[PDB]
């Protein structure tokens, strides 16, 4: 029907997400953030499930929950390999981020912090993940539509190209 | 297997 999402696989991964994105968290709990990446790395459908789960948390109306979700999403990009990158590089996932920033969707009830972090991530990905064509398609369209006026500054280090 | 870009 809905696959492993409805099964133990999904329930477990969402349980891990709750922990890593609990709005009660004093700050980012990396014990739970990284643990979520590990579960994804061992699960056959970890990436497919995870991105749908992350997309949902990111679209949360509660700020701290969405923000931590964006941090976990970042951790997964650096710890879950191409298999994870490949699922984020599909419109099936990207359209969910677009709803967060477009006023025609959730756009008006999402803090500016969330929307800018989302923009910064998408942009950061166009630089770091050139072989993920769909991500720039989604980014440039946000530009072509005035949602993103000028590319934002992003966290960078020597490992980034 | 993928949806079309969400044209806003």
């Amino acid at each position: 029907a809905m696959g492993s999402m409805a099964e133990a696989e999904g329930e477990s991964l969402e349980s891990w997400l709750n922990k890593a994105t609990n709005p009660s968290n004093r700050q980012e709990d990396w014990e739970y953030i990284i643990g979520f990446c590990d579960q994804i790395n061992k699960e056959l459908e970890g990436p497919q499930i995870a991105v749908r789960l992350l997309a949902h948390k990111i679209q949360s109306p509660q700020e701290w929950e969405a923000l931590q979700a964006l941090t976990v999403l970042e951790a997964c990009m650096k710890n879950c390999g191409r298999r994870f990158h490949n699922e984020v590089g599909k419109f099936r996932f990207l359209n969910e981020l677009i709803k967060v920033v477009s006023p025609k969707y959730l756009g008006d009830r999402v803090s500016e912090k969330v929307k800018t972090k989302v923009i910064e991530l998408l942009y950061s990905w166009t630089m770091a993940l050139p072989e993920e064509a769909k991500i720039k398609d989604a980014y440039h369209m946000l530009k072509r539509q005035g949602i993103v006026q000028s590319d934002p500054p992003i966290p960078v280090d020597r490992t980034l190209i | 297997s993928d949806e079309d870009l969400l044209h806003i």
